[PDB]
């Protein structure tokens, strides 16, 4: 690769509550899935966020 | 490093999804100028989803709110802004994971059915029994009262190890 990126904190890590990352799920799976697509691999990662927003949409309140 | 993940509510597992705004210089492809939104995310996609990542030390589940825009009065560089999402396990946290194939020493677990999580025997009950059966192999593990191990289990993490492919967890049943 060659070119690192710098990346810099632009705010203080925030947990988000079991909503919020289950509405998260929703909307960058199906924007990444979306055709206008990039596989490479991103297909399979995806199918793996399927299965943690299901995991997710099972847990308790 | 550790935001420190609260164990909370009702559930006595440590959340440990964190929200994560962060701003990077990115080393535009050429081919990706007057778009560089797309070309970005050629640095931000497979790149990261899915793969644990240093810097923020745990797995980037995706990204969200690209703002392509940090960059507005040729060009190879760009700044963007973006907000990742992170599954940031850390040492001494509560988590739950899904059965997935036990073996007499070592039983092993995927948390929300996508992370590596395994127990090794030393730390398992001790008054739990391996049973082998109609494999020779169906070995099962069951508790010392006899239910063959339940299908989701509670363990604290004991070690986090990040290592070229995918993360894998390291915990105890204490």
């Amino acid at each position: 690769l060659n070119t690192p990126v710098v990346i810099h904190a632009t705010q203080l890590p925030q947990h988000v509550s079991t909503d919020e990352v289950l509405q998260f799920l929703e909307s960058f799976i199906d924007e990444k899935e979306n055709i206008i697509d990039i596989d490479t691999n991103l297909s399979s990662s995806i199918s793996q966020l399927k299965r943690i927003q299901r995991d997710f949409k099972g847990l308790p309140p | 490093k550790q935001v420190t993940n609260p164990i909370d509510e009702k559930n006595g597992t440590s959340n440990c999804i964190v929200r994560v705004p962060i701003a990077l210089y990115v080393s535009l492809a050429p081919m990706y100028l007057e778009n560089p939104l797309q070309g970005v995310m050629k640095q931000h996609l497979n790149p990261l989803v899915m793969k644990y990542n240093n810097k923020v030390g745990g797995v980037v589940l995706g990204y969200e709110g690209l703002k392509i825009l940090d960059a507005d009065p040729p060009f190879g560089f760009t700044w963007c802004h973006v907000n990742l999402y992170v599954w940031q396990p850390q040492v001494g946290d509560v988590l739950e994971g899904y059965i997935f194939i036990q073996s007499a020493s070592h039983i092993g677990l995927l948390i929300h059915d996508a992370f590596n999580a395994s127990i090794k025997k030393n730390n398992i009950p001790v008054d739990w029994t391996f049973v082998h059966n109609d494999g020779n192999s169906l070995g099962h593990w069951v508790d010392s009262n006899g239910e063959p191990i339940d299908g989701k289990l509670r363990f604290t993490v004991r070690n986090v190890h990040t290592t070229g492919r995918v993360v894998s967890v390291d915990g105890t049943l204490i």
